């Protein structure tokens, strides 16, 4: 409403976030399924990005970059970022659908 | 002349069909960023009209 | 390797999308403008 | 396989963007062209080693092996790649103008 | 394979054995028999 | 002559032509990610 030019961008970031499975996908249903359909919105998100919408507005392009798994603006603004603790749980929401145990140490270390 | 086996002709066989299978991979690539460039000068030429 | 991966990059793109946003919002503006400009004409007339 | 106006969520688009669309409203790049220059009934497999031989392989044997496969190559994969990068060459000097 | 024009006098069709590519044409009439009496920046683009 | 696995996956089934051979699977534990808080030869057993 404020802007002139982000109606379509905000729907399309609405129909993203409903492609995105919850806790209805998985955990009591099918770890397989859930992770297909990570898989899925992932491989969207990275379509999307890669089609050249999100060329213009820097704040949305860098949402979509960080979204996807890059951590370029992180790795500038880790003044903002808090600490390594959230940096971890950040990472393990991105790019971890199904954590391990030795995987989960690596990862941290 | 040389060595005389199957091993060269497979490696040869399998490096020919993934250089093929990166060429066809290439060319979809190559084909889907033209068709949204087509698309993204049809919106502008519009724009511009 | 004779036919380009893209023609241009996404900076011309987002160049030509700006001016255009810009050139719609000038227009639509100066339409708006030359409304209220044609009223006060025709209010002027009227008092005339 | 074949695409027809099929589920695709990897390279075909549904309107402006890569949708998961079930009928084909608005083509995506030119996978139809692609699957129709494709339409044939043969293959191309990848031969790896890990069989139990005789003897030495035969010279003529292997030498009509090899043409065998390099006709099939030709016949199965080089016209369609021709084709495909002269549908794409069609469209850069018209978006150049 | 073959053309065809719009009764509208308006869109051109180009129709082959594989579908069809319209273009918008708009009408020619005023100074040089140009497009609405001189303009060149009209919409020049096919459409499957 | 061939092998499965246990949906549950705890069980290791060799199954021929003379009977099957049933043999157990330790859960992982510790620090390292083998068998047996990492313990490279482990004794697993096995029932017809």
């Amino acid at each position: 409403s404020t802007s002139a030019s982000a109606r379509s961008m905000c729907r399309v970031l609405d129909d993203l976030l409903k492609k995105m499975p919850m806790l209805h996908t998985g955990g009591t249903q099918t770890l397989t399924e859930f992770e297909l359909k990570w898989q899925h919105w992932r491989e969207e998100c990275e379509r999307h990005l890669q089609n050249g919408t999100f060329s213009s507005n820097v704040h949305m392009e860098a949402v979509c970059r960080v979204l996807l798994g890059d951590e370029e603006v992180l790795l500038e603004k880790r003044d903002l970022m808090t600490t390594w603790y959230h940096f971890l749980v950040s990472r393990l929401l991105f790019k971890h659908p199904t954590v391990k145990p030795t995987e989960l140490h690596f990862y941290a270390q | 002349a040389t060595a005389m086996t199957y091993a060269q002709l497979e490696n040869l066989i399998n490096k020919w069909s993934l250089e093929l299978e990166d060429q066809e991979k290439h060319f979809l690539q190559q084909a889907t960023q033209v068709n949204a460039w087509d698309r993204t000068l049809m919106q502008n030429g519009e724009r511009i009209t | 390797s004779r036919a380009c991966f893209q023609v241009g990059s996404e900076e011309e793109k987002r160049q030509l999308r700006t001016e255009s946003d810009g050139l719609h919002s000038f227009f639509l503006e100066i339409k708006e403008t030359t409304e209220s400009l044609r009223g006060e004409f025709s209010a002027m007339k009227i008092k005339n | 396989p074949p695409s027809p106006p099929l589920l695709c969520s990897q390279s075909d688009k549904s309107s402006t963007e890569i949708l998961p669309h079930v009928l084909a409203d608005v083509k995506g790049p030119f996978e139809e062209h692609i699957r129709g220059i494709l339409r044939r009934n043969s293959a191309n497999p990848l031969l790896l080693n890990s069989s139990s031989k005789d003897s030495s392989p035969p010279p003529e044997e292997c030498l009509q092996l090899l043409s065998r496969a390099t006709q099939v190559f030709r016949e199965e994969y080089l016209l369609k790649q021709d084709l495909a990068n002269e549908e794409i060459q069609r469209r850069v000097k018209l978006l150049i103008a | 394979n073959e053309v065809l024009l719009s009764p509208t006098q308006h869109h051109v069709a180009l129709v082959g054995s594989k579908g069809v590519m319209v273009l918008e044409i708009p009408k020619r009439w005023g100074k040089k028999s140009e497009f609405e009496g001189g303009e060149k920046t009209v919409n020049c683009r096919t459409i499957p």
